[PDB]
């Protein structure tokens, strides 16, 4: 898995291969990472699928209910939430899960939570095995106030190198625009993002 | 170790012209030690026969556990129980006990009362319904019983041929099983009347 | 006596404290209003600050239950609360174990059964409040379900409560006595909104300002209610024909 | 908080008499006329859709239930306490029955395990009996067609053919002069409209009467194909269409 | 709080009467008769369906007699949702016994078991009795033919002869007047039809306003059969004794 | 007739007469105040001063809830004590799980809520208070009034207790002389004339007077009683007016 | 009336007839005496025998090494509340080596006895309780009633005649809160608060019961002879 | 087993083999692999036997009665989310994968459940032993907008596939067709070897060839 979360200008950009695997097997190649847990709240799923499907039903049904009652949640709040079933549920979970939203208050942010169930806020964040591949390449390039398309970039070319080195990535590069003007999907096919 | 062959034993099932058979051996052990030739292993509730393979005193308890029910199923309906409500009676109870179950092999065979076609099937420990047109097998020597079905048997025996039938599959089927055989009984079953027969084997 | 005090059967076969909880109903003096569109559904309430004290904006009797139910209530605002909290719970419950949106009609079913419960159950008081549930659901369209204390519920072409329930009940009859159609026919939802006042201002014969009123509109996919600058556009357009 | 009302709601009286029994069955005489009637081929139920307002939309209320694909049911009293009892009715019929034994309940034995969460709630602590008396009608291979009346009490009967609510007396009279043992269903269903309209004030058409029947197997309504012994639901609500159409040869 | 509507149902009077049960006796006193009679060669259960309509499908109906096991029956008397709680609870712990000890239950063990539980509900737990009265007619091998009575109180004894219900006083003097100890099934029949006929609140004694049954050992040899009477077998056996 | 007996008990009228039986401990008690300025809220409260062996500023009244809201009330104390107890509770659990502080029309709602619950079994009793709080959230000022009933709404000013009247009065003039608004150090010394003018009510005994607020730009959002020179400012604004 | 059957019933004029009751019990109890000043606090309590056979109940309870109260009422009640207390105090020494501060050890006591008058089933405490004690901000005295309200307090008094003792020191306030240093004089000022609610009996050597706790003084219980210096 | 999905233009097929094994045993030569989880919701199961029937006959039940409650038709994200939170429930001791698809209101659609209780969408699936073989056959000849006849083939040949080059498959092919509008068609033995050989020689036997010891009438009537 090769997932990626970054903020720019405009808000936030999450990024995603889209190859499930048992073993060698590719059970699934053209999976659906990025997942809606509010209207501009979503999020990136690393490790267990049926583990991070259950978490990300579960806040959905959190955030839908404090929307009834609070008005629209915060980022930060939806990450405690993730936070909150992935640290208290440790012993029985494997689930890396990287929150991205963006408000008009907040603007973009992102929140990591790797295995332990620890939060850290950043201005991007990788995880999942084929991050590991693009530590060097991601640090070097990234630039915080980046535009859409040179955070486009960014991420294309970042999922490009992981996906090129780790087998357990693959498929297709799915990308979430998040921004005040709304919520945009991307997709980039192996054809284009191979000759980068 | 292994509770599915502590004790021996096996049961086999078959369908014929308007008829069904249900035989079983009677050996009960603790493993290389025989203990009984007159473990039966074939009940019936009514009309429906139920033949049981596996751990003894699961055997015993279910047969009991099976009283217990299709009498109750009697005093409410106001009627006999059928082979097919049975056998989804045997499963549902078989399930329930999913995560510790009876170390069993079931085997159910009869004929319904209002349609008058034959019935057999067989479950898995577990409440797996296998419900067969041929024959059902169950117990130790069921690789030996598969074959030698699978070779004797053909459909639409008349119930007197098919009792030769399903003997000899019992009987060279144990023959080869070292926890199986020490006597065998086999159940002709038809509409309204049923002959029960105890088989000469080899005592070994 | 006690027959009278919990939710027993009476030597008639009544049931009093339930009729006594039909009788707070109207303990707010409030009037609400329920209309159909072609592709909306249409409630409206009168809105009443009588202490100068108050902060208008809070002051409400409708609510937003999910993204696509909104629900008004005939009642005092405590159990008001309790009803829209329980329906929010079980509307985002709903959602996580079968997959999809409640429906309107099923969570007005649910309420209902609630109630039921407590005509049935001694040691729980029925609620004071007539909860008008609406949507514009993905299956049945544009829809009106009322739920009251006696665990009664049915669907709505329109419907009206409140102390005056009557007088707008028979006024929407008539017209659709006259339009022979089980909606208004009408494009927008603004127009929807400028009938539902009208009919309210004849049926009440009252005029009203901005602030005497609360408006709440059912779309596809969306219920929302109206600020004080939305109905008053709408008060305008009402009065320049 | 904790329900504190542990104890019976209903007691003996001097007399004898269950007095919550009473008043509940005083509650269903106050309801709105009901009916069944039992033909050799099948059986009807029927009642008034007696709407509460013109502008309320009477089809959505449902006074006839399907509880099982061959089973249905209609009631007199209080119309929560019936739709509660379906919802309990319907799922009891899986749990303690289809669950098990991998087909649906016969009518007797689903009427019992009703019966028995009525008898309930006139035992139990801190609960009324139920207000309404149901009529039951079904099918089952087994015993064929059946029709049940229960009461708040919890005791059950079945009929050949009988009216609860409103007008009971005067239509139990009626059905007594009008039945016997040979009645087809349409027969049945042409007595019930007759009956049903003695003890209905105004508007009598399709859109004012509720009706269903248990008769044939209706393979168009089971949704698929491709299983023979699967041929479909024998219970089948009649529509405002249909009801009209007999209301002409009335 | 809760307690201002608690009719306390398990105290006693100042007299040292249970309340609930002597008003539970009072409700039952006005249900449909039922007699029971022990002869030398089986037992007779009949009983008398309250007044009933020409519409009431008879043949699928019952009201008052019911089957507990294959040896044991009872005649109900009272509140017949109530019954049916017991019965079922009856009917469990036959199959309970029998699965335990792969024999059928004696008779006055299961008697015994659901006259306890009548019990509890007048001494704890504060719910209403059990408006129910019971004749248990059934056979064992210790005792042979055997009939018992059970009531809201939780107690319960044995009979040659015993009638509940309606009429009792007078049913029960009629049955002590022509019971005899040598006496047959056969006989016992005509006894019981003859004391219904006497007592009963109705006009006249017919087939649809009866149940009745016998538990014989008129059955092949060695082993008891229980014969729950048909609509027209009820008429049949009317007419035999000379009543219609 | 019997209506009144039981908790949860709907009278013919459609009353709960237990509530309005609450209320009248309510209306017994001292006169708390609450007051909605540009940028916050200021509570403040009478303290009947019973006899000469008090020890004066220790008997404290109002309450904190979290860091950001305050709350006061009159009638049973120890009842307000229990649904301070609650608040925070709910006021924990919630940032427990969401980070954030509670906001105060979520916070009003949860005290609401548990009130109203205290209306529906005659197993409890109804609360013998009526609750002014509010405090500063990430969309600014609120206060709120709650009712033994779990009735409550937003406020600009609100009063309960013995001089609510009296109160409510003064209230009223600042809304209509003050439509831009109150700064808080306004607020503060409106407030301590309020309860000196409530004061003609519970003329027997002298009394105490106890005052804090939440404030954007005084208090940086977070709740803090009035000390010192700013409250013996407040006290010398309000026995200025009075006399 | 018919308003006082249960805790869980309020008059029509908003009253709590069951807790009106128990406030009733105190005023029956003996007389008890509490008062302080900057440096120690004082408990005096006038305790009462059954006969001349009986001993004479004891009033006073130690809680902790730095606080402790009298009662006035039912003392099964009293002995309820300050094992409660105990088991306070020591919890917030276990737990965070932290002495448990007289304030908020009345804010736990009002907490639980407010709990037994909103619940149905349960009753009121019978008993008043004077809680003396010394924390990090000095010398403290509280007064709680079985109706939930505490009250610290620089002197009071509880029981039967207990409002000649409060008027005494009403009038002796700015005399006895000076007494800084001398436990002897603080506890003379308390012998001689109480003895203004005597009638008929007097203070003897078996009757009187004495406590004190202060800056460097452990809570200490004085009866028999040990009081017979104060007499 | 091999079992699969493919979507085609106006509704959605389901197909499945029908051997049943006990390690290298062949225990039921003609199971039925496709349940019936309401009317126009099928779902194909592989893995535990047992687990596959219960889970889909208890999600069936509840769809039922959700269904009469809602007096709705019922959804295929219904059945796909009560079946993956029980699944879920009893982390993978449920051996249960399976292939749910139906019509509905909302359309048609195509999911997998794995046992562990993850879901998966496509527009063509496979499970089972033959899962590769058949996922192959649909790798190289799924095309989109495919006719309700061609996603027949294709199904059945992916299913073909499996019975050839899987050992744990064999045997028939089962198919049932959801599309919107109709009925269901569940097509049980869709294709079945033709023909078959007839034994070279009867092994019925002479009457009296076994020896008997006794003999009895068994009394199974009352
Ligand atoms: B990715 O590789 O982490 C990916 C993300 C997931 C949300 C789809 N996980 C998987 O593919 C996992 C295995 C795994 C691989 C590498 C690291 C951690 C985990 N697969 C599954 O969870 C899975 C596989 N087959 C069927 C069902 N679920
Ligand atoms: B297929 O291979 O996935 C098939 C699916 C279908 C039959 C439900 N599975 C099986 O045939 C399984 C294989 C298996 C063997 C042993 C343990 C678990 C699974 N067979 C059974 O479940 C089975 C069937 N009948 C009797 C015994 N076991
Ligand atoms: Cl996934
Ligand atoms: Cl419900
Ligand atoms: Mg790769
Ligand atoms: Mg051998
Ligand atoms: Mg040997
Ligand atoms: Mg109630």
């Amino acid at each position: 898995t090769s997932i990626m979360a970054v903020t720019f200008k405009d808000g936030v950009i999450l990024g995603a291969d889209s190859r499930t695997t048992t073993g060698a097997y590719i059970a699934n190649r053209v999976t659906d990472k990025l997942t809606r847990v509010h209207d501009k709240i979503w999020c990136c799923r690393s490790g267990s699928a049926a583990d991070t499907q259950a978490i990300a039903d579960i806040v959905q049904y959190h955030l839908e209910l404090y929307t009834s009652q609070y008005g629209t949640p915060s980022t930060e709040t939806a990450a405690s939430v993730f936070k909150e079933l992935c640290y208290e549920n440790k012993d029985n979970l494997t689930a890396g899960i990287i929150v991205a939203g963006y408000d008009d208050k907040n603007k973009g942010e992102v929140y990591t939570i790797p295995l332990g169930g620890s939060v850290h806020k950043l201005p991007y964040a990788i995880a999942g095995s084929g991050s590991t591949f693009i530590y060097g390449y991601c640090d070097k390039n990234f630039r915080e106030n980046m535009s859409k398309e040179e955070t486009v970039d960014f991420i294309k070319h970042s999922l490009s190198q992981a996906i090129k080195w780790d087998g357990s990535s693959g498929g297709v590069i799915r990308m979430v625009v998040l921004t005040a003007a709304g919520v945009e999907r991307l997709i980039f096919y192996p054809d284009e993002y191979e000759q980068l | 170790s292994d509770p599915s062959s502590i004790n021996g034993g096996i049961v086999v099932a078959m369908t014929g012209k308007d008829c069904v058979a249900i035989a079983c051996d009677l050996r009960l052990g603790s493993q290389s030690l025989g203990v009984s030739n007159k473990f039966e292993k074939i009940f019936h509730y009514g009309h429906v026969f139920l033949g049981i393979t596996g751990l003894a005193t699961d055997v015993t308890t279910l047969n009991e556990m099976f009283r217990y029910k299709t009498n109750l199923y009697k005093l409410k309906e106001e009627r006999a129980i059928e082979p097919e409500t049975f056998t989804q009676l045997v499963s549902s109870s078989l399930y329930e006990r999913r995560f510790g179950p009876y170390f069993v092999g079931p085997v159910v065979a009869g004929i319904n009362s209002k349609s008058g076609k034959p019935f057999i099937a067989g479950f898995d420990l577990i409440g797996c319904i296998d419900e067969a047109k041929d024959f059902i097998v169950s117990g130790t020597a069921s690789d030996q019983l598969f074959g030698m079905c699978e070779s004797l048997y053909e459909p639409n025996l008349e119930p007197e041929d098919l009792f030769e039938t399903i003997s000899q599959a019992l009987l060279n089927a144990a023959d080869r099983d070292a926890l199986s055989g020490w006597g065998a009984v086999v159940y002709i079953i038809k509409k309204d009347e049923v002959v029960k027969r105890y088989l000469k084997m080899r005592q070994d | 006596g006690y027959d009278r005090h919990i939710t027993i059967f009476s030597p008639e076969g009544r049931l009093y404290q339930v009729e006594y909880a039909f009788k707070a109903t109207n303990q707010t003096n409030i009037n609400s209003l329920a209309v159909r569109g072609k592709d909306c559904t249409v409630v409206i309430s009168q809105k009443k600050v009588p202490d100068k004290l108050l902060d208008p904006t809070t002051v409400s009797y409708i609510f937003c239950i999910s993204r696509t139910i909104g629900m008004v209530v005939n009642g005092p605002i405590p159990d008001a609360r309790n009803a829209a909290l329980r329906a929010k719970a079980e509307a985002a419950e709903f959602r996580y174990k079968y997959g999809y949106d409640m429906p309107c009609d099923v969570l007005a079913k649910r309420m209902a059964n609630l109630s039921q419960i407590y005509t049935q159950r001694a040691y729980m008081r029925p609620l004071g409040v007539i909860l008008t549930f609406v949507s514009v659901d993905e299956e049945l369209g544009p829809s009106i379900y009322k739920t009251d204390p006696a665990g009664y519920y049915v669907g709505y072409k329109a419907t009206a409560t409140g102390p005056k329930q009557q007088e707008i009940t028979t006024n929407l009859e008539n017209h659709f006595k006259k339009s022979k159609i089980d909606h208004i026919n009408e494009e927008s939802w603004e127009k929807v909104v400028e009938f539902a006042i009208t009919h309210m201002i004849d049926a009440l014969g009252t005029e009203f300002s901005k602030n005497d009123l609360e408006v709440g509109v059912a779309t596809k996919d969306k219920f929302f209610t109206l600020s004080a600058e939305n109905i008053e556009e709408r008060l305008v357009a009402i009065a320049e024909q | 908080m904790t329900d504190r009302y542990s104890f019976s709601l209903t007691t003996f009286s001097p007399s004898g008499k269950l007095g919550q029994i009473d008043y509940a069955l005083t509650a269903v005489k106050q309801g709105v006329t009901s009916l069944g009637i039992k033909a050799t081929n099948g059986v009807v139920i029927a009642t008034e859709k007696k709407s509460s307002s013109p502008l309320a939309m009477s089809e959505t209320l449902s006074k006839v239930s399907l509880l099982t694909p061959d089973i249905g049911a209609v009631y007199s009293g209080m119309g929560p306490d019936y739709r509660v009892l379906v919802d309990k009715s319907r799922k009891v019929a899986h749990t303690s029955y289809k669950r098990i034994y991998g087909e649906y309940p016969p009518t007797k034995l689903l009427v019992s395990e009703v019966a028995k969460i009525m008898q309930e709630a006139t035992q139990s602590g801190g609960v009324r009996p139920f207000g309404v008396s149901l009529l039951i009608a079904g099918h089952d291979e087994f015993n064929g067609f059946s029709l049940y009346q229960v009461d708040p009490s919890g005791s059950y009967f079945p009929w050949k053919a009988t009216a609860i609510g409103k007008g009971s007396v005067a239509a139990k009279t009626f059905l007594e002069k009008r039945w016997n043992d040979e009645l087809e269903l349409e027969d049945a269903i042409h007595i019930a409209l007759l009956t049903l309209k003695e003890s209905v004030e105004g508007e009598f058409n399709g859109d004012t009467i509720e009706l269903a029947i248990i008769g044939d197997e209706n393979p168009d309504l089971l949704g698929y194909t491709g299983i023979p012994t699967d041929k479909g639901p024998r219970f089948r609500k009649l529509t405002s269409q249909e009801i009209n159409d007999r209301l002409e040869a009335l | 709080g809760s307690r201002r509507y608690d009719s306390r149902t398990t105290i006693f009077s100042p007299e040292g009467r249970l309340y609930q049960v002597e008003y539970a006796l009072e409700s039952i006193s006005h249900a449909g008769t039922a007699i029971g009679i022990m002869a030398s060669d089986g037992i007779v259960l009949a009983a008398e369906r309250k007044v009933t309509s020409t519409l009431l499908e008879q043949d699928t109906s019952t009201e008052k007699l019911y089957k507990l096991n294959d040896k044991i029956a009872v005649a109900v008397a009272g509140l017949t949702a109530d019954a049916e709680i017991l019965i079922n609870t009856a009917r469990i712990h036959a199959q309970n016994y029998l699965k335990t000890y792969n024999e059928d239950i004696p008779v006055e063990i299961l008697v015994r078991r659901l006259s306890d539980i009548k019990q509890g509900y007048t001494q704890h737990g504060g719910l209403r009795p059990f408006g129910v009265s019971f004749i248990y007619a059934g056979y064992d091998d210790r005792y042979g033919y055997q009939l018992y009575t059970s009531n809201p109180s939780g107690n319960y004894t044995g009979w040659k002869a015993i009638s509940v219900g309606a009429n009792t006083s007078a049913a029960q003097t009629l049955l002590q007047m022509d019971y005899k100890d040598d006496m047959k099934v056969d006989d016992a029949i005509e006894l019981a039809l003859k004391t219904l006929s006497k007592t009963t609140d109705s006009s006249a004694l017919t087939y649809d306003r009866l149940e009745f049954a016998t538990i014989r050992k008129g059955a092949n040899d060695g082993e008891v059969y229980q014969k729950i009477f048909k609509p027209q077998e009820i008429k049949d056996i009317l007419v035999k004794t000379g009543i219609t | 007739t019997g209506y009144d007996l039981s908790n949860s008990v709907f009278s013919p009228d459609g009353r709960n007469f237990q509530v309005e039986y609450a209320v009248k401990a309510v209306e017994n008690g001292t006169t708390s105040i609450g007051i909605k300025c540009n940028d916050g809220v200021v509570f403040a409260v009478e303290k009947l001063i019973t006899s000469k062996l008090l020890v004066p500023q220790k008997n404290v009244k109002i309450q904190v809830v979290d860091r950001h809201i305050g709350c006061v009330y009159s009638g049973l104390i120890p009842d307000g004590r229990h649904l301070v107890n609650r608040g925070r509770e709910e006021a924990a659990s919630f940032k427990k799980l969401y980070k954030t502080p509670i906001p105060i029309p979520a916070f009003a709602d949860r005290l609401g809520q548990y009130v109203q619950a205290h209306t529906l079994y005659n197993s409890v009793r109804p609360f013998g208070v009526s609750t002014i709080f509010g405090g500063v959230d990430k969309n600014g000022a609120h206060l709120y009034m709650l009712e033994p009933s779990g009735s409550y709404w937003g406020y600009k000013g609100a009063a309960t207790g013995k001089g609510r009247q009296s109160a409510k009065a003064e209230l009223e003039k600042l809304v209509d002389h003050h439509p831009e608004g109150l700064s808080a150090r306004e607020a503060v010394k409106q407030a301590a004339k309020i309860i000196y003018l409530a004061h003609e009510d519970n003329k027997e005994k002298d009394f105490e007077l106890e005052i804090s607020w939440c404030s954007l730009s005084e208090t940086n959002g977070l709740h803090k009683f009035v000390k010192g020179d700013l409250l013996q400012e407040a006290i010398d604004f309000a026995q200025k007016e009075i006399n | 009336n018919n308003y006082d059957g249960d805790t869980v019933t309020f008059s029509p004029t908003g009253r709590l007839f069951q807790v009106e009751y128990a406030l009733e019990a105190i005023k029956q109890g003996s007389v008890t005496v509490g008062l302080r000043s900057n440096t120690h606090a004082v408990l005096v309590a006038l305790k009462r025998n059954a006969d001349e056979l009986s001993s004479y109940q004891k009033k006073i309870i130690k809680c902790d090494e730095h606080m402790g109260l009298s009662l006035a009422g039912l003392a099964p009640d009293a002995r309820v509340l300050s094992n409660y207390l105990r088991q306070q105090c020591n919890y917030s020494s276990l737990v965070f080596n932290r002495k448990l501060a007289v304030e908020r050890a009345g804010h736990l006591l009002c907490d639980k006895a407010q709990k037994n008058t909103q619940s149905y089933g349960g009753r009121p405490y019978g008993v008043g309780l004077l809680i003396i004690g010394y924390d990090k901000s000095g010398a403290h005295l509280l007064e709680f009633q079985p109706s939930g309200n505490v009250t610290e307090l620089y002197g009071t008094a509880i029981g039967a005649r207990s409002q000649g003792a409060k008027t005494y020191l009403e009038r002796t306030l700015d005399t006895f809160i000076k007494i800084d240093g001398n436990p002897d004089e603080l506890i003379k000022a308390g012998v001689e608060a109480i003895s203004q609610s005597l009638r008929d009996e007097s203070l003897t050597v078996d009757n009187l019961s004495i406590a004190i706790v202060g800056k460097d003084t452990p809570f200490t219980i004085y009866d028999g002879e040990a009081v017979a210096k104060y007499i | 087993t091999t079992i699969v999905g493919v979507k085609f233009n106006n509704g959605v097929v389901i197909a499945a083999d029908t051997r049943s094994t006990q390690g290298p045993i062949v225990a039921d030569k003609n199971c039925a692999k496709l349940h019936r989880i309401s009317p126009k919701i099928w779902c194909a199961g592989a893995g535990t036997a047992a687990d596959t029937e219960a889970v889909t006959q208890l999600i069936g039940s509840n769809i039922e009665l959700h269904s009469l409650y809602t007096s709705r038709e019922p959804r295929v994200v219904s059945a796909l989310q009560m079946l993956k939170q029980h699944l879920f429930k009893y982390q993978g001791h449920i051996g249960a994968y399976l292939i749910v698809a139906g019509v509905d209101p909302t359309g048609s659609h195509l999911f997998s459940i794995h046992a562990h209780g993850s879901t998966d969408v496509g527009y063509y699936l496979s499970l089972g032993s033959g899962s590769l073989a058949a996922m192959a056959v649909l790798e190289s000849h799924w095309k989109q907008d495919l006719t309700k006849e061609e996603a027949i083939k294709l199904a059945s040949d992916a299913i073909q596939a499996g019975i050839w080059n899987d050992l744990g498959s064999a045997s028939n092919v089962d198919v049932c067709v959801m599309e919107i509008g109709k009925d269901a068609e569940y097509l049980r033995n869709y294709l079945t070897p033709n023909v078959r050989e007839e034994k070279q020689k009867s092994y019925k036997f002479p009457r009296g060839t076994t020896a008997v010891l006794k003999e009895s009438i068994v009394n199974i009537c009352d």
